[PDB]
C-alpha cells in the first residue's frame, strides 16, 4: 500500500512541477 | 534718555496686556534713532533685559505643589500662549533694530529667539516646572491609549512648543519612546496569552494606525519612525514565532483568507517577518506530505487529494500573499526534496 | 585616446547587462584620471552621457506591452528603477574622479547621479502613456485597499519614493490622489450619512481618519500630510456636521451615550466651526429639554429633583465628554436663565 | 458686531502708524470670542478685506513718472518694510485665529502669508512696477561693478523681499545671470587686449573675490555656484590657451615665481585650464631644451646650464604647480623627445 | 553560507581595488536571497565587520606623525576619496538591502552611513590622526592669507569631509574662528601704524573680498557669520574712532570722493561705524564754521567761500553717504548751533 | 405654575 | 573785521537753509 | 653643433 503512494507522490511532484 | 522711557513704557504695556499710551510712528521713530545716535548694542541689551525681569517674574506662579496636572497645563499653555503674543508685538516695534543687525552681522540672536532662550531658561529649564509638564504630557498620552478622551489641541500646543525651544529631544522624545516601549511590551505579551491569534492581529493593525494617528495629530515628525518601530517590535517582532505556532496551522487548515492577508500585511512590516513566515509555509508543506504517505483521506483517489490541497495553497498565495513567487519557489522545492527523502 | 575609454565604456555596458567588469577596479579608476589630467577630443562627461542615454532609451518598449496586468507593470516599473539605481550607483563609484572634480572645478553641468535621474526622467517617466498607466495604477492600488483589498504596501513606497526623488511627486501623484480621495470620500460621506446612525457613522469616520493617517506613514510621502486629512476630515465631518446633530445628538443625550458623546467631540474638535456648531445645538437641547419639563412632567419624582437629575447627568457629560469645557458650562447657565 | 467694531479700528491704527485706543487685553478678548460663537472662516474673510483695502491704496505712488530710480526702490523698499512690520502686528493680536487654523489643519494661509500673497497681488504684481524695480537693482548691480558706490542695504532687503515673496528666480536671478554673462564676457575680451598678462591675471582674481562679497553680502545663496561659474567662464574660460599664447613665455624666461602661482591658482577653477597649460608646458620645455643644443650659450659647460633650467624649473613645480607630478613627468618626456 | 562567501570576495575585491570574478546579476541574486531566507540583520551584521575589518586596517599608514604636513594632508584625501570610492560601490551590490530596511521602519544605519561611523572611529577620531589633519588645515589657510599659494582643492576635500562625518564645527570651526581672530586682531594694530587711512580701508576692503572667497572656495557655508564678523570687528570695529580722528579730515579737506565712498562703505558693515563719522562729520562741519570767521580770507568772498563748501559737501553727501537724509539734517544743525554761539 | 419653582432653581443654581 | 564775518555767516545760514 | 644632442641623450638617460 505505501510503495503506491510514493509512486503517485513522483508522478504527481513531476506533472505539478 | 526720553525716548527709551516711551518704549519701556510701550513694552511694560504689551506684557501687562494694558494700553501703548503713544502712536506708533512715534515708537518707531524712537528705535530708529537709538541705533542712529547711541550704539545699538545699548538698545538690545536693554530691551533684554526689561524682558528678562518680566519672564522671571513668570515662575512665582507656578509653585502651587499641588494642583490638577491638567490645570497646569493648561497654565503652562497660556504663559506660552501669551510670551509669543507679547514677543512678536514687541518684534514689531523693534523690526527696525532686528533687520539691522542682520546687515551689521551681529552674532546676537533675533529678537524672537532672544525671547525664547529667556523663555527655555527662566520658565520651563525649571527642573520641578519642566518634570510637571513632562508628566502631564505623558499622562495625557497614557490615558488617551487606555481608551479615555483627551484634548490633542493641548497636547499639540504644548509638544509645538518643546520644539519651537529645542527641547521636544531631550526633555520629551526619549522618556516618551521609553514609555511606549515598557507600555506595548506588557500590552504585547498579555493579549498574547488572552486573545487568538486572529484578534490578535485586528488588534495589532488598530494599535499602530492609532499611533500613527497620534503621530499625525499632536507628535512631531521626527518621532515617526521610533514611535512606529518601537510599536512593530513589541506587538510582532518579539512574537513572530509565537503567532505563527500558534495560530498559523489553524489558518491555513480553515482556509481563513482574511485573517491571512492580515497576517501577511502585518508581517510584512518588520525586519525578518515575511521570512519567518516562510520558513513555517515550508514546514506546513512537508508536514502535508508526511501524512499523505501515511493517512489518505480514504474519501477521494489520492491524486485528487493532491490537487486539492495544490489549489488551496495556490489560492492562498494568491490572495494573501500577493502572488509572492518566493512563496511558489519554496512549495516547489519543498515537494522536490520531499519524495527524494523516499525508502529505497 | 579611445583605447583607454573602451575600457570604461565595456565596464559600463557590463553595469548595464549585469554582466562581469573584466578589470581589475585600480586600472578603471586609473583610466577616469588619465581622460581628466590630459584632455585630447576628451569630456568624458559627454561620452558616458551617451552610453547612459542609449541604455536607458532602450528600457521604454518594456512598458508598451498591449494588455498587460496592471500590478505586473507596476512591478517592471519598479524593477526598471531598482536597475537603473543600482547601476548609476556603481558608475558613480568608478567615475568618482569625474564629478567630485567638476564640483571642485564649479561645473554647472549636472552630477552623474542627477545625469542618471534627468534621462530616467526624460526617457521613460515622461512619455505620457508611461506615465498614465504608472499612475492609474498606483492609484488603483490606493483605490482597492480603501475598499478593503491587500496591495502591497512596499511597492507602493518604493514607486512614491521614485516619483519623489525624480521631483514630480506634486505634479504626477499629489494632484490626482488628492482629487480621487475628494471624490470617495465625498460620496462615502452622503452614502454613509443615511445608510447608518450617527454612533455607527462616528466610529466609521474615526476609523478611516486613522487608516489615512496610516497611509500616510506607510508609503506616503509626510508633505502630504495637511493637504490629505484636511480632505477626509471635510468630506466627512465638515460637510455633516449639521447633518449630524439633526439626526443623533437628541438621541445620543436623551439616553446618556458618553462614548459616543466623547467621541463626538473629539471629531468634531478636528474641523473648524465644529464644535462651534455643536455648542449652538448644545444650547438648543437644553431651551428644549428644560422647557418642555416645566411643561410637561415625567410625573415620577417632584419638581425640583427632576432638574436636579437633569444637572446632574449634564454635568457628567460637560466633565468627562466635553473635557472640562468652560464654554459648555457657561452656555448651560446662560440657558438656564431663559 | 459691536466687539467686531473693535478691532477695525485697532487694524486701521496700525495701518496708518497711529495709537491704538484699547487695551490690549480687551481686543485678545475680542478676537477670542468672535472665532467660539460663529464659524472662524467669518473673522479671517473680514481681516484680509482690511488688508487688501489698505494695501491696494498704496499702488499710487509707484505711478509718479519720471521718478529716480533709486528713490523708486527707496518707496518700494519702506513700503515693504511698513507692510511686515504692520502685518506682524496684526498678527500678535490675531494669533489664537493663526494657530486655531493651524491647530485643527486649515488649508487657509497664516495671517503671515495672507498678507505677502497681499503684497504680491496689489503691488509686485503690477508688471510696471515690478520691471521697474528689477532694472533698478540689476542697475544697482552694474553701477557696483563699475566702481561706484551703492546701498548694499537697500539691496539686500529688495533682494530679500524678492525672496520671501518667492519670485527671486523667476524675475531677478535669470536676468541677473544674463547680465552678469554679457558684462564679463565684454570686460574679459576688452582687458584682454588692453593689459598684459599679469595684470589680466591680477583683474580677474579681483573680480572673483569682488563676486564673492556680492554673494555674501545681498546675493542670494542659490545664485553661488551659477554666478561663479559665469565669472569663470567669461574672464578665463574664453581665454585660457589665449592667454598662455601670449604670457606664458614671457613668464617663464623671466622666472615670475608670483604670476605663475596665480596663474596655476586661476587656471585650476576652470575645465582643461590645467591641462591646456600642462600642454604649454611640455612645448617651452621642449622648445628651450632644443634650442640650447642648437645654439648654446656661453658662460661655462653646457650640461651645466642643462641644471640651472632644471634647478629653475623643479622650483616653479615645487611653488607654482604646487608639487603637481602632471608636471614633472611631463618634463622628462619632453626631454626624452 | 556558501552563497555569502561570493559577496565576501567581491567587498573584499572593492576594498583592494581588483577584479570582481563574478557576474553582477550573480551578486544581486546572493543579496535578494540572504534578505529573503536568513534574515536580513544577519546580512547586515556580516557586511559590517569586514567593512570594521578593512578600514580598521588603514590606520597603520598614518603611524609616522612626523611627516610633511601637506603630505600626510594629502594621504588623508586618498584615504578618504579611496572609502568613499569604496563604500559607494559595496551600496550598489548591496542596494536591496539598504532599501528593505528602509521600508521596514529600520532604526540600523544606511550602508553609506555605516561606512561614515567607522571611517570616523578608527580613522579620523584618532586624536593623533585628527590632530595632524586640523593642524594643517588651518596652517593651509594661514599660508594663503600670508600670500602663500595652497592646493585649494585638498582643503575643500578635507573639510567636505569633516562636515560629511559631522566633526567639523567642534574640531575644526571653533579654531578655525579662533585662529582667524588673532590673526585679523593682530593684522588691525599692526597696519593700522604702518599705512595711512587710505592704504588701510583698501586693505581692509582687499580682506574682506579674500575671505568672502576663501567662504565660497573651500569653507563650509555655516562659518558665514561668525567669520565676516570677525574681521569686521578686528579690522573695523577696534578702529573706527582711531581711522577717523587720523584720517577723515583729510579725506573730507582733500575732496577724496573714492576713499570716502569706501570709508562709508566699510563703516556701514560694523555697528556704531556710521554712527561715529556722522558725530566726526558734526565736528569737522563745526571746525569749518570756526575757521572761516576767525580768517578774514581774501581769495573770495565769505559767501563764495561758503558756497563752495556747500557744492563740495553737498556732492559728498550725494555719492559718499548716498544721499543720507541723517547727514543733512546734521550739517543743517550743525551750522545753525554754531551762529548761536556767536559771540555777543 | 412650573415657570415659579424653574426660576427659584435658577436663582439657586 | 570778525564781527562782519558773523553777520555773513547768520545771513547765509538762513538763506541756505 | 653635433656635441649637444648626444649631451642631450645622455642628460635624458641620467634624469
Ligand atoms: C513507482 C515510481 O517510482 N513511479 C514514478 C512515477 C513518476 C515519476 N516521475 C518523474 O520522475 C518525473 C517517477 C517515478
Ligand atoms: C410664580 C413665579 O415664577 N415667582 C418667582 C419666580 C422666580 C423668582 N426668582 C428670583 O427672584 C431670583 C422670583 C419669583
Ligand atoms: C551783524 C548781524 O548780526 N547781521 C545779520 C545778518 C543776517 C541775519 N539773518 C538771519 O538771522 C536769518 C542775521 C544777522
Ligand atoms: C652622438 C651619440 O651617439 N650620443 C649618445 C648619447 C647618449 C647615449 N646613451 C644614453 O643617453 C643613455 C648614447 C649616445
Amino acid at each position: 500500500d505505501p510503495a503506491d503512494r510514493w509512486c503517485e507522490l513522483a508522478a504527481w511532484t513531476c506533472d505539478t512541477f | 534718555d526720553e525716548t527709551w522711557q516711551k518704549l519701556k513704557e510701550a513694552v511694560e504695556a504689551i506684557q501687562n496686556s494694558t494700553s501703548i499710551k503713544y502712536n506708533l510712528e512715534e515708537l518707531y521713530q524712537a528705535v530708529e534713532n537709538l541705533c542712529s545716535y547711541k550704539i545699538s548694542a545699548n538698545l538690545y541689551k536693554q530691551l533684554r533685559q526689561i524682558c528678562e525681569d518680566h519672564i522671571k517674574a513668570q515662575i512665582h506662579q507656578f509653585r502651587e505643589d499641588s494642583l490638577d496636572s491638567v490645570l497646569f497645563l493648561k497654565k503652562i499653555d497660556r504663559c506660552w500662549q501669551n510670551h509669543c503674543r507679547q514677543m512678536i508685538m514687541i518684534r514689531s516695534i523693534f523690526l527696525f533694530l532686528d533687520r539691522t543687525y542682520v546687515l551689521q552681522n551681529s552674532m546676537l540672536p533675533s529678537i524672537w529667539d532672544m525671547g525664547l532662550e529667556l523663555f527655555r531658561a527662566h520658565i520651563i529649564s525649571d527642573q520641578k516646572v519642566q518634570n510637571k509638564t513632562i508628566d502631564g504630557i505623558l499622562l495625557l498620552i497614557e490615558r488617551e491609549r487606555n481608551g479615555e478622551a483627551i484634548d490633542r489641541s493641548l497636547l499639540r500646543s504644548l509638544l509645538s512648543m518643546l520644539s519651537d525651544l529645542q527641547i521636544y529631544q531631550d526633555s520629551f522624545e526619549q522618556r516618551f519612546l521609553e514609555e511606549t516601549n515598557r507600555l506595548y511590551a506588557a500590552e504585547g505579551q498579555k493579549l498574547m496569552q488572552e486573545r487568538e491569534v486572529p484578534e490578535y492581529l485586528h488588534h495589532v493593525n488598530k494599535r499602530l494606525e492609532e499611533e500613527a494617528d497620534r503621530l499625525i495629530t499632536y507628535l512631531d515628525q521626527t518621532t515617526q519612525k521610533s514611535l512606529i518601530a518601537t510599536v512593530e517590535k513589541q506587538l510582532l517582532g518579539e512574537h513572530l514565532t509565537a503567532i505563527l505556532q500558534k495560530g498559523l496551522n489553524n489558518l491555513l487548515d480553515e482556509n481563513r483568507i482574511q485573517d491571512l492577508s492580515l497576517l501577511y500585511q502585518l508581517f510584512s512590516r518588520v525586519r525578518g517577518g515575511v521570512q519567518v513566515l516562510l520558513q513555517q509555509w515550508i514546514e506546513y508543506i512537508k508536514a502535508f506530505g508526511s501524512t499523505i504517505v501515511i493517512n489518505p483521506e480514504k474519501d477521494k483517489t489520492m491524486r485528487q487529494e493532491l490537487d486539492d490541497f495544490k489549489d488551496k495553497v495556490d489560492h492562498i498565495i494568491d490572495i494573501c500573499f500577493l502572488k509572492n513567487e518566493k512563496f511558489i519557489n519554496a512549495m516547489k522545492e519543498a515537494f522536490e526534496t520531499f519524495i527524494n527523502k523516499r525508502p529505497n
